[PDB]
C-alpha cells in the first residue's frame, strides 16, 4: 500500500507486456520470424526497465469505528433493532451467543450495531 | 429452393420471442421434413383431417412407427394481414411452454419450411370434440363428461393461476378439446390468448373478438379484459358438456336458441326437468342426477352476466371437485 | 361481377333521413364510396364533447323520430335491408338537427357493438336482425336521454316533466330493453307516441 | 460467518433502502439548512431522479449530499449531476468522499484468480440477470481456475462462484429447490468499481481499439462495435428476454483472431448457417469453449473442428435442430463439458464417447438404438464425470445386459432422467433395470411414463440421496421398497413435486419414511391435498419445517 | 472519553489552521461534540471553501 | 482420522477445514483420498500445520 504514481505507471506498463509476452510465447509450441520477434520484445522489456529505474534512484519514500454517533439522520431501523434486542435478551439460553451482522460495504452494518 | 428462405427468417422470428417467453429455456422441440408432412398428411389432401377453423387446419398423420396429430395454416389469411401474424408466433410458444402439465395437448415438435410452421402433437385416437360430442363413427357416459369438465376446469386454472403474467384463453370451446384414450382431455389453440402484464388483470384490449355465445357480453360492452371474460364461455362449454346438444341451435325457429337462455329459463320455470341429457336417459341417475343438477347449477352460476355473481376459475374448479368427489 | 351488382346494391337509396347517390368512384381497390359532407357533426361530437354546446328541449327528440322514420324507410318500403350500424357518431347531424345515416358464418373479430349497441340475442346467438336494430334504438334514446316517478336521469335540466316525454321515452326503453324476441318493438308505434 | 460459526439464524442481512427513506435521508443531508427540508421545490425530481440512481445504499446516498451541499442549489449543475453520476463519484471531489475506496478495499483483498474472476464482470449492461453456468464455462475458458487434486473444472469453479458470493460482491437472484444457483446480478456501484478497475490495464477498454476481450451487447448489425486483433474472448451480454442480433460479417470477423480461447454466442440470429459463417476456425487455434447455444440458423456445425486440440468446453444446448454431431470430437480427447440439452433432432451420437475419459458434465445423452450412434455400454468407461443427463426415447435406446453401466461410476453427483418423447412401455420395464451408484446427491425423473415407482428408488439402494425431484408424468403410486421403513430411512432433505395429476401418497407417512425433511415444494398435484401445503392444487408452498 | 468530559459544560473550542485536505475528520469528531449546551466552535482558516 | 495418525495438530486442522463445510459426502471421499495436498493449501495458508 502506500504506493507513489511512477509505481501506479509501471504497474500499468508491464500488465500490458506480461500479456503481450505470454501472448507470442505460445508460438513456440523458419526460426528466423520468431526470433526476431523474442528480439523485438526483449529488446522493449529491457529498455523500459532501464529507463525507469533512475526515477526509483532518485526519490525516497487508517480506518476505524466507534460507539459515537448522532441518532438523528438514523432511518427508521426499529424493526432490525427489535428483533437484534430480542436476540439479545435470550443470551443466557446458550453458553456464549454470538452473531453475525452480514453485508457488502456502506450498508448499514456498524450503524445498527451502533443503534 | 426458396424453401431455405423459410428456414432463414421463420425461425429467427420464432427465435425472437421464446427467447422472450422463456429466456430460451423450452421443450425438445423436433425439426421434421416437408416430404414426412406430405406424407403423414397424404399431400394434406384426404379425410385425415380432424377439424377446421379460420387460420388453420387439424389432420391426422402416421410418420414412421407413431401416428400423430398435425396442425397446418392457411396461406392467404396469414400473408393478407401483415400484423397478426404474432399470433401464430403466441400459440407456438405458448404451446410450447403449456407442453409440460397434464390437460394440455402436448407438442412433439415443428417444421417449418411451410408456411409459416407446420406443428406436431402426440396422438388421441378420440377426436376432437363436436358442438354436441365425439366425432367417432357413432356417445359418453357421465362419469367420463364429468371428469372432462373438471379437467379442462384444471387447465383453464393453469392457464390463469401458473405464471407472473396472466394468460386468459378466452375462446374456450369444446371444439378445441381432444380425449386420450382414456378419455383425459387436453386443450389446444391457444392462438388469441393475449398475455397480460403482470399485477394487472384488468387492462383494456385492443378489439373485442371470438366465436358468437361464447363472447361473454361483459366484454363485449366494456372491451377491457378480465379473467372472468373466459369463465362465462367456459360454463357454455359444460353445458354441452350437461346436454348433448349444439351451443347456437335451432329446431324450425329462426337460426334462435341460446342455450343458455334456454336452461335459465327451464331453472326457473320448467324446474330442471330438461337437463337430462337425452343422449344419455339409459344411464343410471340414481344419485347421479344429484351431481347432475349441481353442475347445472354451477354451469349457470358461472355464466352469470356480472364478473362478481361469477365465481374465480379456482374456486370453479375447486366446486367441480367436490362434486365429483361426493361419490 | 363487381360493377353492375355494386350499382344494383347501390342503386336503391331514395329516403330522405338517409344519405342519397351524390358519388361514388372508379374503384379497382376497394369501396372509395364519396358522400360530401355533414357539417355539424354527430351526436357525440355534440353530446359527449364539453366544448361547444350545453342542452336545449325536444328537438333531440325530433331527431331520434326522425331516424325512427329512417327506420320505418329501410324496414317496411324496402323488403330487404338492414342497418347493422347503430352508433350515435353514425347519426350524423345538419342545421336543421335532423338525422342522416351513414358509415356502413361466425366470424371472430367483433366490431358491432362495444357498448350497449347490440342485442343479447345476438351475443347469444349471433342473428343479425331488426330486433338487435329496436334494441339498440332504445339504448341510443336512452342516450339521448342520458348524457352519458322521480326520473331526473339528466344532469342540467331538472323541468323534463311539461312535454312527459322523458316518461314515455323509458316506457318504451323499459318495452325495448327486455331480453327475448317476444316482446319486442315495432318502429312506427316508437314514430306515433314519441311525437 | 461460519468460520466464527454464529448460527444459521442469528445471522443479519440489513437491506437496501426503501425510496421514501432514501429521500428523507437525502433531504436530511443535502438540506439540511433548515430541518432537513427542500426549500425550493423546482430541485425536487431532479433530486429525486439522482436519488433512485443511487439504489439504496446510505454511504452513496451520503456521499451525493455531500458533494450537492458544497453547492449553490442552481438547477444546472443538479442536473449535470443527475447525468454526470458515477464520473463525479470517481472523482470524489478529488478523493474526499470516496465510495469506491471503501468498496475498492473489499475488492483488492482477493486472491489474485478471485480478482481475474470478478473483472471479467465489468462486461455486462445495467442490471441484466446473469447465469452462473455461463461465468463458470468463461472462467474455465480463460483459465482463470486452476485444478490439480481431482476437483477439474466445475466444482472448482464452483467454488470460485461461491467464493465471489461470500465476499458480498455477488446477489444471487434466485436458487432452485436444492439450494443450488442458477443466476446472478451485481450491485451497480461495484459494476462502476470494476469497470474502472478494467479501465485500467486493457482487460475491457470498452469503446476504441485496445482491449484484452469484449462483450457484445444488443444489435450491433448496425453499430459496427470494433474487434481489433488480441481479442482473448468474446462473449454476448442480453438483458433476460431479448436478442443479440449479429451481422454475418461480424461473424466473419470473430474467425479473424488468433488468440481467442472463449467465443460464446448466446442469443444471437445470423444471416447465414453457422457452417459457411465459420469454416475458417481452423484459424482459431487456442480455443478452450464453444457455447453455441440458441442460434438460430445453426443446422450443422462446421467440419473444420479437427485443427482444435484443446477444446475444453463444447457447449451447444437448446437448439432444436442440431442433427449429426461429427465423430471429430472424439479425436482430441481433452474436453471437460459436453453439454446437449433439450437438442431435440439430434441422432444420438458418433460412437467412440466413452473414449475421452477426463470429462466431467454429460447432458442429454440419448443412448443409440441398435445397429446405430453409441450405446450405454462405454459409460461405464467414464470414470470421472459427476453430472449425466439421460434423455430416454423408447425402449431399443438403451438395452437390458447394459443394465451394470450405472453401478461403477464412482464421483457421480447427479442423474437427470428426460423421459419425454416416450413411446414404448417396454422402456417402463426397461428402465427399472437401471442402478444409480449408492454415492448419489440428488436426482430429477422429469417425465417418467411409469406409472408404479421405478422399482429401485429406496433407501436401500441408495442410501446417501439428499434431494430430488420428480416433474410431470403419468405416475400413480409408489411402491412397496419406496417406503421401506423396518430400519432404513430416506435423509431426502429436500423434496419436489411439480405436476403429478395422479400421485397418491400420504403426508404422515412420508414424514414417517423421511425424518429429515426441510422444505417440499409441490405445486401441481390435485390428487393429494392431505398436504401441509396451503393448496397443492392450482399453487405452490414450501413447507419449512422449523 | 469526550462524550464524558464535554458531558453538561459549555465548552468553546478554537480549530486553528484548518487546512482543505482530508476534511472528513470533522464530522468524525462533529457527532463527538454535544449539542443543546451552548458550545462554540471557532474555524480560524485560509479557504472559505472549509 | 487413521491418516492423521495421532497428532492432535492435524486433527484439528482437519477439523478447521471440515468445519467450512456442508458435510456433502463427496467433498469428505476427496478429502480422504487427497490429504496432505489440502493440508499444503492449508486453505491459502491459515491453519498451517506446515
Ligand atoms: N439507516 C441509516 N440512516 C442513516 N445513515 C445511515 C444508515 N445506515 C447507514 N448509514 C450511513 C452511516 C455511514 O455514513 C454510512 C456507511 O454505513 P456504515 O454502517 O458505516 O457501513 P457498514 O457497516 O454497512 O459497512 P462497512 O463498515 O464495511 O463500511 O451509511
Amino acid at each position: 500500500k502506500r504506493t507513489n504514481e511512477t509505481l501506479r505507471t509501471l504497474v500499468a506498463d508491464l500488465r500490458e507486456l506480461v500479456y503481450e509476452a505470454e501472448d507470442i510465447l505460445v508460438d513456440c509450441q523458419l526460426q528466423y520470424k520468431k526470433s526476431k520477434r523474442l528480439q523485438e520484445i526483449n529488446e522493449r522489456i529491457t529498455k523500459i526497465k532501464s529507463q525507469v529505474e533512475p526515477y526509483f534512484e532518485f526519490i525516497t519514500p487508517d480506518r476505524w469505528s466507534s460507539p459515537v454517533y448522532d441518532h438523528t439522520q438514523v432511518v427508521g431501523l426499529e424493526g432490525d433493532k427489535r428483533k437484534i434486542k430480542e436476540w439479545l435478551f435470550r443470551s443466557n439460553d446458550s453458553q456464549l451467543l454470538i452473531m453475525a451482522f452480514v453485508g457488502m460495504g456502506g450498508l448499514g452494518k456498524t450503524t445498527i450495531a451502533q443503534e | 429452393d426458396k424453401a431455405k428462405r423459410w428456414f432463414l427468417d421463420n425461425g429467427s422470428i420464432f427465435l425472437r420471442e421464446l427467447v422472450a417467453d422463456c429466456n430460451g429455456k423450452s421443450i425438445p422441440i423436433r425439426s421434421f421434413s416437408p416430404e414426412q408432412i406430405l406424407k403423414a398428411t397424404n399431400n394434406f389432401d384426404s379425410s385425415c383431417f380432424v377439424s377446421q377453423d379460420v387460420y388453420y387446419k387439424w389432420y391426422r398423420g402416421e410418420i414412421e412407427d407413431r401416428s400423430y396429430m398435425i396442425k397446418r395454416f392457411s396461406e392467404d389469411e396469414i400473408t393478407g394481414k401483415r400484423h397478426r401474424v404474432k399470433e401464430v408466433y403466441n400459440d407456438i410458444v405458448l404451446s410450447a411452454r403449456m407442453s409440460n402439465h397434464s390437460n394440455f395437448l402436448q407438442l412433439l415438435g415443428c417444421c417449418l419450411e411451410f408456411p409459416f410452421p407446420v406443428l406436431v402433437f402426440e396422438f388421441a385416437e378420440h377426436g376432437a370434440m363436436n358442438q354436441r360430442g365425439g366425432v367417432i363413427v357413432n356417445l359418453l357416459p357421465w362419469s367420463v363428461r364429468l371428469k372432462i369438465g373438471k379437467e379442462i376446469a384444471n387447465a383453464v386454472t393453469y392457464l390463469h393461476t401458473a405464471f407472473p403474467k396472466i394468460i386468459i384463453h378466452r375462446d374456450v370451446k369444446p371444439m378445441h378439446v381432444f380425449l386420450d384414450k382414456n378419455w383425459t382431455a387436453k386443450l389446444s389453440d391457444l392462438s388469441f390468448s393475449i398475455s397480460l402484464p403482470e399485477g394487472k388483470s384488468r387492462i383494456e384490449a385492443e378489439w373485442v373478438l371470438g366465436t358468437f355465445g361464447y363472447i361473454d357480453p361483459l366484454y363485449h360492452k366494456t372491451c377491457f379484459v378480465t379473467e372472468y371474460t373466459d369463465v362465462y364461455s367456459f360454463g357454455i362449454c359444460l353445458l354441452v358438456i350437461i346436454t348433448g346438444k349444439p351451443a347456437i341451435m335451432t329446431i324450425s325457429d329462426g337460426d334462435l336458441q341460446g342455450i343458455l337462455s334456454l336452461v335459465r329459463e327451464l331453472c326457473e320455470n320448467g324446474k330442471l326437468d330438461e337437463v337430462i341429457d337425452p343422449r344419455l336417459m339409459k344411464d343410471i341417475t340414481s344419485g347421479q342426477r344429484l351431481q347432475v343438477e349441481a353442475c347445472v347449477v354451477l354451469a349457470l352460476r358461472c355464466c352469470k352476466e356480472r364478473d362478481e355473481d361469477r365465481p374465480k376459475m379456482i374456486q370453479v374448479a375447486k366446486e367441480l371437485k367436490q362434486i365429483e368427489a361426493s361419490l | 361481377k363487381e360493377w353492375l351488382t355494386e350499382v344494383n346494391y347501390l342503386g336503391q337509396l331514395s329516403h330522405p333521413n338517409l344519405v342519397l347517390l351524390v358519388g361514388y368512384c372508379a374503384e379497382g381497390e376497394n369501396r372509395l364510396l364519396v358522400y360530401e359532407f355533414m357539417p355539424k357533426g354527430s351526436l357525440e361530437n355534440h353530446l359527449f364533447r364539453r366544448g361547444a354546446q350545453p342542452l336545449t328541449w325536444a328537438i333531440r327528440m325530433k331527431v331520434a323520430v326522425g331516424a325512427a322514420k329512417g327506420l320505418t324507410f329501410l324496414h317496411e318500403a324496402k323488403s330487404q335491408v338492414i342497418y347493422r350500424d347503430f352508433k350515435a357518431a353514425n347519426i350524423l347531424l345538419d342545421a336543421d338537427f335532423n338525422a342522416k345515416l351513414s358509415d356502413f358464418t361466425h366470424v371472430s373479430t367483433k366490431v358491432i357493438g362495444t357498448h350497449g349497441y347490440a342485442a343479447p340475442e345476438y351475443v347469444a346467438t349471433g342473428r343479425l336482425t331488426a330486433k338487435s336494430d329496436v334494441y339498440s334504438f332504445g339504448v341510443v334514446l336512452l342516450e339521448l336521454i342520458s348524457g352519458r316517478l322521480f326520473r331526473i336521469m339528466d344532469t342540467k335540466l331538472g323541468g323534463q316533466y311539461p312535454q312527459k316525454g322523458a316518461f314515455t321515452a323509458a316506457n318504451l326503453a323499459l318495452q325495448c330493453l327486455n331480453p327475448d324476441a317476444k316482446l319486442r318493438p315495432k318502429m312506427s308505434e316508437v314514430l306515433v307516441t314519441l311525437e | 460467518a461460519k468460520r466464527v460459526q454464529a448460527r444459521d439464524d442469528k445471522t443479519h442481512r440489513p437491506e437496501l433502502l426503501s425510496p421514501d427513506n432514501s429521500w428523507l435521508l437525502f433531504c436530511n443531508v443535502a438540506f439540511a439548512a433548515n430541518d432537513g427540508t427542500c426549500e425550493r421545490p423546482e430541485l425536487e425530481d431532479v433530486g429525486k431522479e439522482i436519488v433512485t440512481k443511487c439504489k439504496g445504499l446510505p454511504l452513496t446516498i451520503k456521499a451525493v449530499g455531500g458533494l450537492l451541499l458544497c453547492k449553490d442549489h442552481v438547477y444546472h449543475e443538479w442536473r449535470r449531476i443527475a447525468e454526470h453520476f458515477q464520473d463525479e463519484l470517481r472523482g470524489n471531489t478529488s478523493e474526499t468522499d470516496n465510495v469506491m475506496s471503501s468498496l475498492q478495499l473489499s475488492y483488492d483483498e482477493l486472491p489474485s484468480h478471485l480478482k481475474s474472476c470478478i473483472l471479467t464482470l465489468s462486461l455486462y449492461p445495467e442490471d441484466c440477470v446473469i447465469p452462473k453456468q455461463q461465468l463458470v464455462h468463461g472462467w474455465i475458458g480463460e483459465g482463470f481456475v486452476m485444478w490439480r487434486n481431482g476437483r477439474s473444472a466445475t466444482e472448482s469453479g464452483e467454488d470460485c462462484f461461491s467464493g465471489l458470493t461470500n465476499r458480498c460482491l455477488i446477489e444471487v437472484v434466485d436458487k432452485t429447490y436444492s439450494g443450488t444457483i442458477i443466476t446472478c446480478k451485481i450491485h451497480d456501484m461495484v459494476r462502476d468499481l470494476v469497470i474502472d478497475i478494467a479501465k485500467k490495464d486493457s482487460f475491457s477498454n470498452p469503446e476504441g481499439l485496445n482491449c484484452r476481450h469484449l462483450g457484445i451487447s444488443g444489435n450491433f448489425d448496425e453499430k459496427q462495435i470494433k474487434v481489433n486483433h488480441k481479442l482473448r474472448g468474446v462473449v454476448s451480454t442480453t438483458k433476460t428476454g431479448e436478442v443479440n442480433k449479429l451481422n454475418s460479417d461480424l461473424a466473419k470477423k470473430f474467425t479473424d483472431c488468433k488468440y481467442l480461447r472463449v467465443l460464446d454466442i448466446s442469443k444471437s440470429i445470423f444471416d447465414a448457417p453457422l457452417s459457411e459463417i465459420l469454416d475458417e476456425i481452423a484459424s482459431l487455434q487456442h480455443l478452450a469453449c464453444l457455447s453455441l447455444s440458441n442460434t438460430h440458423p445453426l443446422i450443422q456445425f462446421p467440419r473444420s473442428m479437427e485443427d482444435l486440440h484443446n477444446l475444453q468446453i463444447l457447449d451447444a444446448s437448446y437448439c432444436q435442430n442440431l442433427k449429426q454431431l461429427q465423430p471429430c470430437i472424439v479425436l482430441f480427447k481433452k474436453l471437460l463439458v459436453l453439454d446437449m440439452t433439450n437438442c431435440g433432432s439430434l441422432e444420438c451420437f458418433p460412437k467412440g464417447i466413452g473414449s475421452l475419459v477426463k470429462l466431467e458434465v454429460l447432458l442429454g445423452f440419448k443412448p443409440a438404438r441398435s445397429n446405430n450412434g453409441c450405446k450405454l455400454s462405454e459409460v461405464k468407461n467414464l470414470t470421472n464425470l459427476r453430472k449425466l443427463g439421460l434423455s430416454l426415447t423408447r425402449g431399443d435406446q438403451i438395452e437390458e445386459e447394459e443394465l451394470d453401466s450405472l453401478i461403477n461410476l464412482s464421483k457421480l453427483m447427479s442423474i437427470s432422467i428426460n423421459c419425454y418423447d416416450s413411446y414404448g412401455d417396454d422402456l417402463i420395464t426397461k428402465i427399472d433395470a437401471l442402478t444409480p451408484p449408492h454415492q448419489l446427491h440428488e436426482l430429477s425423473l422429469q417425465f417418467y411414463p411409469g406409472k408404479s415407482s421405478p422399482s429401485w428408488l429406496s433407501p436401500h439402494k441408495l442410501p446417501m440421496l439428499r434431494y430430488m425431484s420428480i416433474c410431470s408424468g403419468n405416475l400413480v403410486k409408489m411402491q412397496e421398497p419406496f417406503w421401506g421403513n423396518e430400519n432404513t430411512h430416506w435423509r431426502i432433505e429436500g423434496l419436489m413435486l411439480s405436476s403429478l395429476s395422479d400421485l397418491d401418497m400420504d403426508w404422515e407417512v412420508l414424514q414417517q419414511s423421511m425424518p429429515y425433511l426441510r422444505t417440499v415444494t409441490a405445486n401441481w398435484c390435485p390428487e393429494l391435498e392431505s398436504f401441509a401445503i396451503e393448496d397443492v392444487g392450482f399453487r405452490g408452498g414450501v413447507w419449512m419445517k422449523t | 472519553k469526550i462524550q464524558q468530559y464535554l458531558l453538561g459544560k459549555r465548552y468553546l473550542i478554537v480549530m486553528d489552521d484548518v487546512w482543505d485536505k482530508n476534511l472528513s475528520w470533522w464530522d468524525k469528531i462533529y457527532q463527538g461534540l454535544p449539542r443543546g449546551q451552548g458550545g462554540s466552535v471557532i474555524v480560524t482558516t485560509r479557504s472559505e471553501s472549509v
